[PDB]
């Protein structure tokens, strides 16, 4: 119908969306695609006289292209173009409201997934973006030429604030750049946030003074209200520490954007955790792919973002890691990049890999993500038989051995086990880590 | 290519990038004060440089003031009188820095400052 | 006509203006002069009954004197007197609105230039003036008996904030008093202002601790809004650094005056850059001479002001440099001083010379401006074959050699090359600078 | 040399500048344009090792087109492209600093004029623009289908605040939409601003109650400092009045943007006066053409802007061109109207142009024809000079305007029939007849 | 107790010339007086804020002087920084900066500033731990003649 316009030339100011559409039986792709377009824009069930007070064509979403999905006889990618004027400047909230607010409940569809968005420069330039971004962060921390290393403190709940800070000091002093608050750790009966912030600050400053290297702890500012979130960031600011944390999907985009602005204004790095993402991004037929949530974070603002474990599909991960880090990313269907994306010098976000990784993963992780990444342990440090500081040292040594080998021209994919084995000869900490975890 | 040194060459503002001034050269700088109708005065200190110990708000520094040696030499017409007092300070305070300053009673301010003696060993 | 009053005795409270008037053919100087007077005051095309509710004579601008311009048969200087009551106290904005707001578009004129203003004491006493001024600045910085030395960091755009601060530290440590933000450097994608302020502060404090001398960097507070301008000054204040910068013509006088007040209240020096001045002050027949813009700055407030290169006309420069620095300046047509100017103890502004200068210029610059000046390099430090710190040392040595020679009674205009040559014998840094730049 | 790149294709994100370049004798046009490009961007008089820490090609202005100027000899139009990354978002101050901060002083040029700027959408979307703009203003004031009418109170200085407000009330009640503070009127010994604001408010509300039409007075908030400027807007807000005023060139762009934000935040219309514009925009060979200053105002923020007198001032097509740049969403390149670049405002609202300076009832047909409805026609002597006083003077103007609008709407040609339209209205309007005997056409 | 000074009169010196000096030259004279054994130096009653010595500049250099002399001698030092001003807002701005600098004592001319202002300042000083030195400029206009006016003991009780 009138919302399927296959001859439309997209404008350089349009927001474009690629939807994976699964229509009900009997519903051709073209009116499914047209329904997505009309339902996520100007479509309404009966005619109305106020339409004649404007030019509706100027606000129509249009489905301008449809292609089949490989391996499916009832799934299509439908491309939809939305005019720039639909969107409130600087608001990820309004961008999602306008595009995914209504159409996922349409009855003629069995399922619907948003795969990708083309964010035009005219729109992305209305956002702050990362408080600092990759390059500024490396300069502030004086850290170059290797992935950054972190550890999440466990048990997440259980410890007193003091015992919690003790574990942080021991991790940091052994060679990790950062320690982190579990996503669940906000403020709770046996560890109130302000107590935790004081002891973690003592730990950060003790470990930095001991090692000579800059240290941080991702202090979780996630809270029930905006007022509490900002109170937490304000105290971190008072303590002079370098980095805070936010759970951006459960706290939400309005709060995240507020926090990103506060962090820009006060020189704080912002570590973003993606709790609840798999509620939305797991199933191939319905929801939103994480690369959409990743672009939205880059716009709303964060300096780090959790990006997986890669220990999903390699090519898809590599795809949205480029979308997070790079200035210009060309369309590349093999890597899940449905649109060419130009960020016109908005800083990039450092991807963070976490979840069940130990020293034997270091070659693969270094090879996959390269230097601009955070490798985040949590079990792989606190599970070392000699304790946290040696566990940290084992991970730092393994990483630096991989970086040295890579820089020398050695292939990490083929020689990683040998690289690690050679380092075990002079690092008893690494040797010990290598016999507990096996491969 | 020579590298600018990072130690041992702390400075004392005007004329301190020149080789240390000889007695002849110092005399000529004092004569410039006298000809200008400016009043010479000596200051001295055991601490040579600016620092920030008691406050750090904009325009606040410690170590800008040194200690006055005697009084400004009002009506001095002979540069040698000034250089002689420099030797007197050196005598009483062997390990003090000494500088010559100059007062302009017309624009009502201090208008000159330059190093006369640095303790060697420093 | 009634606005040409050649018998008028100027009042000691009048603002006086000297206009270079180029009338259309057929327009005698007297009604051109009278038109300037009426058009920049009470003149209106038809009569109005409300005139009878007051005494218009009391608010009339008057042309009270006309003289021919040397070398011109169709150009005159017309002198106009404006009553004190026309002007809002403390507002350069209103002074320009009232005098140059309308008359430059008058059709009977081919061209019009404002050459000079006599600012009476009754009016200038309603202004703060420089936040500190020459004498206070020398006392605060503990710097006496020589021109001050600076360097503008280049490339203006290109560097990360960290790489920018690195260049500042190397310049400052070699013997410059200051480094400066390029006029274009405010806050931009690859170098956001707050990042730049942090790294430049690290650089200022490292170089000051290394040399023992007080150091500063002119941190540019110029911004899109008053709120942003002040946010930038507030952070400089927090960092405890000595000096900030403003582009007063492109930011504008209302903003500049606000910033000058903030700097007085918080002990910050204010470096003023004159970007866009040549749009207004270049052409001899139309616009405003820079000495007008210079007086206006002294009133609105600044501690330094860019004043040229003198490497224009010597006598005109010397003229407005006196108007900027001195308490009382007698009328002197050879030096472009059209009116005797009495500043009744308003502090003076330090003139800044910049633009393509190197060590061989040091004798001439020292001779022209004397001690109360800033000599600002930008190419002449960052272009030294041994890098920034040696380039700075070469400039500092050349300057101090010139000052020593001058104080000894030597003539800098005749002996400058010999003075510089003698210093090359013991300063390898200066020798190296002298073979790249040649004269 | 390296800054002249005639094969360069401009990016949709570039800021483009059109300069009228007058080189010194013996300086080739290509060198001049290259110099304009190098001196308004990266051009440094010696090489510096720090250039090796970056990629300067990325930040170079480029001169990509040069052409001779017909009417002259030794004048060229040079086009320069500037990358988006040079510019601070939302800052007209930085845009001017960057483009016109330095190059006008270059020795090898006799003269330089900036004629036009292509502001790309990617940059203009970082600016609020007008607090309200043309359409919102009409809706707020419930005024449609005609130019708005105003009068500047004169003498600018002389009056007590009370006598000033009296003159406002009498103008407004006679049929004007607005009265205005002269650009020189800020706060002064015999009329302090807060006193003026009180009496002008009394007059606005008295005239509004009497006529049934919404009235305003442009209360001048121009001041010596940002704090003073905002104190004045804040009291206007307290009084509940619709419109304040700023002199954006003499107060400056940093202050103007601050005020524009305040007016958006508090529902105030913002009338912009252009005092001092002719210091920089008069001469054909040097300075900045007004259309550049007009685009900058649209970006910084204003709801009205003074745009000339276009009658007996300047050339018609040039006025018509920058009026389109001020009002329209999309303006196609058109050198006959001084539009050097296609300009796309991507739904930034437009600014109402204001005509002033020496106009009376006999100009009404020509003014209506040239500017059309979306304009303010701003009188002074043409209201306050009526032989029966302010209210009949206002009525004469309002009658003349409505007779012109009626006739236009009926299909009559204002350019040829104007005097006849006016003379017909004189038959039933004694106020207009008396006006028409005093002024002539 | 605050100054740790017992068993003797305190000693001070008023800097002269009252007007003439740059703020820096003024602070120089303060340092030299204090270092020789005086407890305090003082701002002349006329010294508030004036063209050649603006108050905030004077406060910075006098603070440098107070802290240099205290560090040299080992004894607590102060300078009576004059907060007397044209308005309450300016008076308090001056006391607020003294508070920031951490110095022990400020000054007020209570008869020419007046009692409403003085009482305001006395409260600010209680709330912020500042000593308050009171100068009695203009008292002899009121308290000199035996037959008319008010005796200084009345003005003293009121203070
Ligand atoms: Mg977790
Ligand atoms: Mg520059
Ligand atoms: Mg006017
Ligand atoms: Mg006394």
């Amino acid at each position: 119908l009138t919302y399927y316009t296959p001859e439309y030339e997209t404008k350089d100011t349009d927001i474009l969306a690629a939807f994976r559409v699964s229509p009900q039986p009997g519903v051709p792709p073209e009116e499914a695609g047209a329904a997505v377009a009309a339902e996520s824009s100007t479509g309404t069930w009966t005619t109305v006289w106020t339409d004649g007070l404007t030019s509706l064509d100027r606000y129509k979403g249009r489905c301008y292209h449809i292609e089949p999905v490989a391996g499916e006889d009832s799934q299509w990618i439908c491309y939809v173009a939305y005019p720039l004027d639909l969107f409130e400047e600087g608001s990820v909230t309004n961008m999602f409201t306008s595009i995914v607010g209504n159409v996922f409940g349409f009855k003629a569809l069995r399922a619907l997934r948003l795969e990708d968005l083309r964010i035009p420069p005219t729109y992305s330039k209305t956002f702050q973006g990362p408080p600092h971004g990759i390059q500024v962060e490396r300069d502030k921390l004086n850290k170059y030429g290797r992935p950054l290393l972190g550890c999440t403190i466990k048990p997440k709940l259980g410890l007193s604030a003091k015992n919690y800070g003790r574990a942080c000091y021991e991790c940091l002093r052994g060679g990790l750049d950062f320690t982190k608050d579990d996503e669940n750790v906000n403020s709770q009966p046996f560890m109130r946030w302000r107590d935790r912030f004081v002891f973690c600050a003592e730990a950060i400053y003790k470990s930095q003074a001991e090692t000579g290297e800059i240290k941080g702890h991702y202090l979780n500012a996630t809270a029930g209200t905006c007022e509490e979130m900002i109170k937490r960031a304000v105290f971190a600011r008072e303590l002079g520490v370098p980095i805070v944390m936010h759970d951006y999907l459960t706290g939400g985009f309005t709060a995240n954007t507020t926090l990103a602005h506060y962090c820009r204004d006060n020189g704080l790095l912002l570590h973003i955790h993606r709790a609840m993402h798999a509620v939305i991004d797991r199933q191939k037929n319905h929801g939103m792919h994480f690369r959409v949530l990743a672009k939205a974070l880059r716009m709303s603002g964060g300096d780090h973002i959790h990006s997986g474990t890669v220990v999903g599909e390699r090519e898809m991960t590599l795809g949205f890691v480029d979308l997070l880090r790079d200035d210009f990313i060309e369309k590349d269907r093999a890597r899940g990049i449905f649109f060419t994306q130009d960020w016109v010098s908005m800083p990039g976000v450092i991807p963070v890999a976490s979840g069940g990784i130990h020293v034997w993963h270091m070659p693969a992780l270094t090879e996959i993500f390269g230097d601009d990444s955070v490798l985040q342990f949590g079990g792989g440090t606190l599970g070392h038989p000699w304790g946290n500081a040696p566990g940290a040292a084992a991970n730092r040594v393994a990483l630096e051995a991989c970086v040295q080998a890579r820089n020398e021209g050695r292939d990490l994919a083929r020689e990683g086990n040998e690289i690690i084995r050679a380092a075990c000869k002079w690092s008893p900490e690494l040797a010990a880590a290598c016999e507990v975890w096996k491969a | 290519m020579q590298v600018w040194p990072i130690e041992g060459i702390k400075k004392f503002e005007t004329l301190s990038y020149l080789p240390p001034l000889s007695t002849e050269a110092l005399l000529k700088q004092v004569d410039y004060l006298i000809r200008s109708k400016w009043v010479p005065c000596l200051e001295f200190s055991k601490v040579g440089f600016i620092f920030r110990e008691h406050n750090a708000s904009p325009g606040y520094y410690d170590g800008r003031y040194w200690t006055m040696w005697k009084l400004p030499m009002f009506g001095c017409t002979d540069a040698t009188q000034v250089i002689n007092e420099v030797e007197e300070v050196k005598k009483e305070y062997p390990d003090a820095y000494v500088r010559i300053i100059g007062f302009d009673n017309m624009r009502q301010v201090q208008c000159v400052s330059f190093i006369a003696f640095k303790p060697p060993g420093c």
